[PDB]
This record gives C-alpha cells, structure tokens and sequence, in this order.
C-alpha cells in the first residue's frame, strides 16, 4: 500500500493520488475527555495513583491495542464433535482491529487452524477437478484397488 | 518455422506492425530497447532500490526526468 | 524507382507524380512509447545502464533492421535427401524486411542456391524447347551414343 514516486528534488515531484482527500481543525487546549472504564480482561495489581493514561487518536489507535496486550483466555463450548458436555478453552492475542474478526480469531485457535487448512485444501481441489474427467476414471480405480488406498491415506 | 527464427520473426515483423499503423506525422515517436526477460528481472536484482535501476534510467530519466 | 527531371530553377518544374499522396500531423512532446523485448537472438553482454535505445520511424525502418545484424545461427532438419535422421545448419545474415521472405533466405543456403539454380536452368529450358522440334531428334541420337553423352555429364 505504497504508492511509488521518486526521489524529492528542485525539480517537481508529481504523484497520482489515487486517493481522494480530507480536511483538518484546530482550537485552544482542546476539549479533552477522559474515557474511563474496563479495557482489558482483569483487574491490575498496581494501585490507581501509579498507572497511566495513554492519549489515542486516529492515527495511533492501532499502536494502543497493540501494547496493550489485550489477551482473552477462556473457557468455550465445544462444538467440533458429537459431544454436547465438551468444553474446549481458547488463547487469543490480539494487535490490530482486525483481530476481532473471525480470520484471526480462527488463525488463533489450533483446533481451526486444521480446518481453515482443509477448506483450503478443498478450494484447490474444485479448480482442476472438474476440468479434467480423468479424475472419476482413478476414482473406480480406487474403488477396485482398496488396500493401496488406506495404505496412503495414512500419509 | 523454428523456434529461435519464429520467436525472433514474430517479435520483429509484430513491430513493423506498430510502425506501419501509427502516423509519425501526427507528434508520435517509440523507443526500442533490446533486453532479454531475464536479463531485466536481473537488472532489478542489480539495484538496491527501483529507483536505481537501469530499466529506470531509460523509462524516467533519459525520457520524462530530462529538461526538454 | 526514381522519375526522370530536370535541374531545379526559376522556371517550373514539372513532375508527373505517377505516385498518389497522403498527409501528415503534428503534437507537443509527441506520445513516445518505448517497446521493450527480445528483439536479437541472444543476450548481449553488456549491462542494461550502458546500451541504447534507437528511434524508429517508418522511414528509417530499414536502417534500424540493416545495423542490428540479426544473424540467426541454428540447426534445422535436412530434408533435401532420403535421410530422416540429418540435420543441416543455416547462417542468415538480415539486412531489410524481404530478407524474411524464402527468396533471400534460400539465397543465404548455399544448399538452396543451387536448386534455385537448378530451377533458373530448367525455366531456360521449356521456352526453346517445345518451339524447335528438332530437340527430340538428338535424345534418341543421345539414347544411341551412351559413351559420349556420359563424357560430357561430368564436364
């Protein structure tokens, strides 16, 4: 996400914006708020009269997430299996908005991680399956040859 | 019809087809570079940095990045 | 290709155009395209900051083919003989856009310059032959004398 331009110069330095573009303000001490509240998924040892505030804007948002070290460590049901009384804790850790999404989040948990990775062992198989009708010719043959099958599935 | 003579046939005779169409009366004039494909990936191996290059001293400074 | 006229000078100088004619245009800094790729059969060994880069227009096409020296060196199958299994290297030397054409290619085969040779001699045979009925006489005397006819074969 780098447009490339050239090296600054006496001579003049056009670069396509392909963006489009805003607008800025400003006053006198600026209306501060302090925004006060649980941020984090425990209570910290260190007394009230020691600890910090920290100042975000928009730029700096996604450098404030990521020292915080937001970590969540739970306990979830499981629903990965047959079983209705499976519970199957979780670690997440998280350093950009984007982790609160659910390609993160699954990158983050191994138990999915395995299934991301068969679902896309699945998307590379429907490209060249259906192209090439070859493929149901061995199907019959791994039908017929049943022993030299589960002997590579272990593989 | 081999493959040294075609490849160098089709990549000569298909630029006589830029030169015969376009009107070089009417404000239009093409460069031609000799490099290989190879060599040019190469070449920007050979910089640090796309602005060193030797493909860019012929795109951008012997052309747009010159006074006149 | 050149008409035939006078030495230019106060008088007028007319010059029947046996040509027709176009017309021509002009710009600012003109769109200038700079077409890139293999265009010689080999790699050169100088480094790419230090070789050039050659205007062409329709006019000095010919010149910008002729001081390439595209010398294409390869070996190509022998089918001038009963072998399968023969090959036979060319040397092509290309110095305007008919050199691509097979009369300026068999010509740089010094294998093909004598069976275009041998086509020229045979075109210089039919107009003499059918004309003079006369010709057939001396095949059957050449069918009668062997000894002599064989003698002057090799000369």
């Amino acid at each position: 996400s780098k447009e490339g331009s050239v090296a600054p110069k006496e001579r003049i330095n056009i670069k396509y914006i392909p963006a489009t573009g805003d607008a800025q303000a400003e006053v006198e001490l600026p209306l501060k708020t302090l925004v006060v509240g649980d941020f984090k998924g425990h209570a910290e040892q260190t007394p009230l009269e020691e600890r910090a505030t920290v100042t975000v804007d928009k730029n700096n948002f996604e450098a404030v997430m990521r020292e915080s070290e937001l970590k969540i460590t739970a306990t979830v049901k499981n629903k990965l299996t047959d079983d209705e009384n499976a519970e199957l804790p979780v670690e997440l850790n998280f350093k950009s908005l984007a982790d609160f999404a659910p390609d993160a989040v699954a990158s983050q948990v191994p138990e999915l991680k395995k299934l991301i990775e068969l679902r896309e062992a699945l998307v590379a198989l429907k490209g060249p399956l259906g192209n090439i009708p070859a493929f149901r010719e061995r199907l019959q043959s791994l039908l017929n040859s049943e022993e030299s099958r589960e002997k590579l599935l272990a593989e | 019809h081999n493959s040294q003579f075609q490849a160098m046939e089709s990549a000569w005779r298909g630029l006589k087809l830029f030169v015969d169409r376009t009107d070089f009366r009417e404000n239009n004039k093409v460069e031609i570079l000799h490099v290989t494909k190879d060599e040019l990936l190469e070449d920007f191996e050979f910089a640090p940095e796309t602005a060193q290059s030797g493909l860019y001293k012929h795109v951008y400074s012997a052309g747009y990045g010159q006074f006149g």
